[PDB]
RNA sequence: ACGUCCGUCGUGAAGAGGGAAACAACCCAGACCGCAGCUAAGGUCCCAAAGUCAUGGUUAAGUGGGAAACGAUGUGGGAAG
RNA sequence: UAUCGACGGCGGUGUUUGGCACCUCGAUGUCGGCUCAUCACAUCCUGGGGCUGAAGUAGGUCCCAAGGGUAUGGCUGUUC
RNA sequence: CUAAAUGCGGAGAGAUAAGUGCUGAAAGCAUCUAAGCACGAAACUUGCCCCGAGAUGAGUUCUCCCGAAGGAACGUUGAAG
């Protein structure tokens, strides 16, 4: 079980006697039942599915092994039913969250972050905007020169613009677990995560805290 | 044909086109393959090809070359005596980088290739030795290139460097 | 005019194999590429599938003519130009075989032109007897 | 100067056919219909019909020839003091 | 011979001008600007280097290289 | 909803040119080369983000199914258009 996984349900909060109040995301984490376990090998820099594992076959599982020895596995994800799970496969595949998840314990979790169409530089990629009397001649949100050289007429491909978004992956470090409650089996992550709600987000013990 | 006798304190054997030769500094292997068959006899190992070309007497030139140097490596062995020397600032050169080289707050290093010794004692001598010719030779040069001058200044005014004393 | 068997060609799917061990590679171009589209067989049309998996005995031993070497050469690779041109010799990529008289019978697709389809079709692998152990089905020989 | 302006001649214009990758005047060559045969030009590894022909030698650059004035122990052959 | 570099000689490009006039002459809306897309380099730098009348600093000149960056304004419709 | 608002947007790894060297001949010396070899550029490849089975080596997995499995039509509303 190298981590679980629930969906966003909202941005709450807890104060606690320790440390200080702070917003908490509620996130949604249940009952799942991965039936497969499927394994990527990283061939140079292309992911590649190795084996995948089924209710009883030692002759994928040995290959995951080894392959993870020597380092070359890449993330793991296998088929579920509602959401993901490691070792839970072997079992039965069935399983809750109460059987994975320790609060105050560390996270990382990723997502993909929240169909908007075409956006402005700026909306877009980060980009700043016209400070000064710049934003008086109420020329807000543009580069305000598409290219070098009129001639060619052309935007170099670097040269930033507008374009096509939603519909990116992040994976913030250092979560700490506030706690699990909720109407349901539900997780307390500190501060925000990244995607909207019902969006879905992976859990994993913080690589290092 | 170009005959090489071998000394009474060597002993080379060979296999197909892999020569061995043994001593007492150590051994080492060698491989010769071309349009030529080297062989060894009791007492002098030989290389004799049928055509006799420009490029067959090219690998024949290296060749008796390289089994020369194959032997002295093995009775002799590879050596080479460096110094160092510094007007003004101690540079103090020790077994992982030197450090203090002309004043600067940086050390200068470079990667120690194969596997070659290079002791150096608490003085202005140190020593590089080693059974590969390429490497001892690498080693020592790489030694005296680093302490050569990077920024746009000349010799002469800067002494400071380490070069080597006998090859 | 029209006479098509229902969807599609694979229950009770054929198959053949050949002895890639000794003889021309050339004539092995032919043949096993022509096994597919068209097996030659009143059950072709042509737009849904045939392509008839065929099998390789050795792959290695299959030697070439006895003059032509360094003298044919094969461009692999993709992305920008001017780079890399990863120009290995034959005999050299025979450290194989896996990549080899699969590289061939792989040129004609033409350009899907259903081609693509065709390849997991045949499965080439150097061996003998214990090696048409995978794929297991009835037996034949030409 | 795919320039003007003359002269001789052959052609473009009524030259088809064939070669030259494609091509008005470059090379061969000049036609009724149908049929058999042999050649011209050109070509004979494959696409493409025909030798992946024979003896000998050179080049390695894939040179496969804009490519110049100019330069060149890259390399081969020959002669002379 | 860092750098500058005559006389003379030999060339490349074809952006200028001149020439010819072979082509078009059975009509493809002007100049400048603006807006928007792609391509090129005779690199002004950044990067790695050579030389210097290169102490250092700051420069001058030259080589490889165009990947990116090479982008703006005041007067004038004006292109110097 | 917006902005003169706010949070986020690497490092690292790999390979040649100029060039710096190694071993080493043709010219038994010498020589970075001629065979071989160690290094060596913001750019290049990759990393990373986005699209993508019409990705023509045209995908994978599980289950259901060949006279009844499954599926389309409708009604009430949108985190949709």
């Amino acid at each position: 079980m190298i981590g679980l996984v629930g969906k966003k349900v909202g941005m709450t909060r807890i104060f606690t006697e320790d440390g200080v109040s702070i917003p908490v995301t509620v996130i949604e984490v249940e009952a799942n039942r991965v039936t497969q376990v499927k394994d990527l090998a990283n061939d140079g820099y292309r992911a590649i599915q190795v084996t995948t594992g089924a209710k009883k076959a030692n002759r994928v599982t040995k290959p995951e092994a080894g392959h993870f020895a020597k380092a070359g596995v890449e993330a793991g994800r296998g088929l579920w039913e509602f959401r993901l799970a490691e070792g839970e496969e072997f079992t039965v595949g069935q399983s809750i969250s109460v059987e994975l998840f320790a609060d105050v314990k560390k996270v990382d979790v990723t997502g993909t972050s929240k169909g908007k169409g075409f956006a402005g530089t700026v909306k877009r990629w980060n980009f700043r905007t016209q400070d000064a009397t710049h934003g008086n001649s109420l020329s807000h949100r543009v580069p305000g020169s598409i290219g070098q050289n009129q001639t060619p007429g052309k935007v170099f491909k670097g040269k930033k613009m507008a374009g096509q978004m939603g519909n990116e992956r992040v994976t913030v470090q250092s979560l700490d677990v506030v706690r699990v409650d909720a109407e349901r089996n539900l997780l307390l992550v500190k501060g925000a995560v990244p995607g909207a709600t019902g969006s879905d987000l992976i859990v994993k013990p913080a690589v290092k805290a | 044909k170009a005959p090489v006798v071998v000394p009474a304190g060597v002993d080379v054997k060979i296999n197909g086109q892999v020569i061995t030769i043994k001593g007492k500094n150590g051994e080492l292997t060698r491989t010769l393959n071309d349009a030529v068959e080297v062989k060894h006899a009791d007492n002098t190992l030989t290389f004799g090809p049928r055509d006799g070309y420009a490029d067959g007497w090219a690998q024949a030139g290296t060749a008796r070359a390289l089994l020369n140097s194959m032997v002295i490596g093995v009775t002799e062995g590879f050596t080479k005596k460096l110094q160092l020397v510094g007007v003004g600032y101690r540079a103090a050169v020790k077994g992982n980088v030197i450090n203090l080289s002309l004043g600067f707050s940086h050390p200068v290093d470079h990667q120690l290739p194969a596997g070659i010794t290079a002791e150096c004692p608490t003085q202005t001598e140190i020593v590089l030795k080693g059974a590969d010719k390429q490497v001892i030779g690498q080693v020592a040069a790489d030694l005296r290139a680093y302490r050569r001058p990077e920024p746009y200044k000349g010799k002469g005014v800067r002494y400071a460097d380490e070069v080597v004393r006998t090859k | 005019m029209k006479t098509f068997t229902a969807k599609p060609e694979t229950v009770k799917r054929d198959w053949y194999v050949v002895d890639a061990t000794g003889k021309t590679l050339g004539r092995l171009a032919t043949e096993l590429a022509r096994r597919l589209r068209g097996k030659h067989k009143a059950e072709y049309t042509p737009h849904v599938d045939t392509g008839d998996y065929i099998i390789v005995l050795n792959a290695d031993k299959v030697a070439v003519t006895g003059n032509k070497r360094t003298d044919k050469v094969y461009y692999h690779h993709t992305g920008h130009i001017g780079g890399i041109k990863q120009a290995t010799f034959e005999e050299m990529i025979a450290r194989r075989p896996e990549r080899v008289i699969e590289i061939a019978v792989k040129g004609m697709l033409p350009k899907g032109p259903l081609g693509r389809a065709m390849f997991r079709k045949l499965k080439v692998y150097a061996g003998n007897e214990h090696n048409h152990a995978a794929q297991q089905p009835q037996v034949l020989d030409i």
